């Protein structure tokens, strides 16, 4: 038998509790992220390093940009829920 | 060991954008968001997906939605992929209309309740709130 | 930048 | 140059998020059992994420609850990789 | 890229072991807990990890553990493990007196308030329920 | 088997 629960993941944008950032021309940070680094390694890296390197994209190289300093230079950690049991290959 | 991915299909990737929501709401239109599901759609293209693509879902249209792909028969498919693209709170995705538990979405899906997904592995990519905590960072 |  | 405050977390549920946690009076926990199992089988062999993979299989596929209490008889339990870290973790 | 993993020491391993619980919580004893927490002794010592074993520890002391060991000088160790074995629910650890918020105990290692962890991998790792759902699988 |  196997739970029921099993074989689910879930890519989280963002940290529970969090905000999640989207920019109005480009698209959402997380978003921008795993399609880069999907393209890019796709045919090379297990999905779970896909994503490892998409936390890092989102994490380094965005900062939010708002007139409102409530919403200015703000920060944003994706957050990888894995209930897999398999290692993940797109090839 | 890793997933079998051999299967005739890779599989199902639904793009739910949700961007415009009903006024009753008082949630602001999602700028940008047609430049994630188009870049979404052309990724898991050209990963072999099944890409079906909506736009501003209902709450109910949402349910149906994930409940008919639920019902398919995901037999010759290897995987199955969901994006969700709308505002949200933790463990809410919401619809133009009003909230949608995601638990409730992802329920379909379960090994007792989609028999031919069973051991497969069930992608689902939340762009989307998950509270109003703010994340200031360090050097 | 927005958030969601 | 900044990174967000609650990056590079990781955290490994024993447990689904809303699930019971099982464990056995005399052999140990599953979750504790079987993630000992994997690091000392394949700490030299795998990056981290994909030992707690192996980890979430075993708790999957080798354990069944048994107890004398029927509501709690014959149950399952998957574990929860949760995350945060920017990196590939080794421990070589 | 890979997390730096030579630093002179790998990190700290803090092992939380709640067996025995007041009264006033009318929690059990957790029986089989100590062979795991001295599996984990062993497991973590081979990775060469600086181990910490604490043994039933009240809802005070554990907070005051986590925050003395995030006052520590972690600049030249490469990570930092805390395993936590007691009773639980979704987001809380308990001491033998009583629940403490997961939340707190993980916002002492957070990036702005433990520098000297700062870009290192946190792992925690947590033998608790987190509700009281049960799984009754699949074949 | 126990819970915790």
């Amino acid at each position: 038998k196997i739970p029921v629960e099993a074989d689910f993941l879930y890519a989280y944008s963002t940290a529970p509790g969090y905000y999640s950032w989207r920019n109005s021309k480009d698209g959402s940070w997380f978003i921008q992220s795993l399609c880069a680094m999907l393209k890019q390694y796709a045919d090379k890296l297990e999905f779970m390093h896909i994503l490892t390197r998409v936390n890092r994209k989102v994490a380094t190289e965005f900062e939010s940009f708002s007139f409102d300093a409530t919403f200015h230079a703000k920060k944003q950690i994706p957050c990888i829920v894995s209930m897999l049991t398999k290692e993940l290959y797109f090839y | 060991n890793s997933y079998k991915m051999d299967y005739p299909e890779m599989g199902l990737c639904i793009i739910i954008n949700n961007k415009n929501f009903h006024k009753s709401t008082g949630m602001t239109s999602r700028s940008g968001t047609d430049v994630d599901a188009a870049n979404l759609r052309e990724t898991f293209r050209n990963l072999k997906y099944e890409v079906r693509n909506k736009n501003d879902l209902t709450r109910e249209e949402i349910v149906e939605l994930m409940r008919d792909v639920s019902k398919e028969d995901h037999s010759k498919r290897s995987s199955f992929v969901c994006v969700l693209l709308s505002h949200g709170e933790e463990g809410i995705i919401f619809g133009t209309n009003g909230p949608v538990d995601l638990k409730k979405i992802t329920n379909f899906f379960r090994g007792d309740r989609c028999r031919s997904l069973t051991g497969k592995p069930k992608l689902f990519i939340i762009q989307a709130c998950r509270g109003t905590e703010l994340d200031c960072g360090i050097e | 930048d927005e958030v969601x």
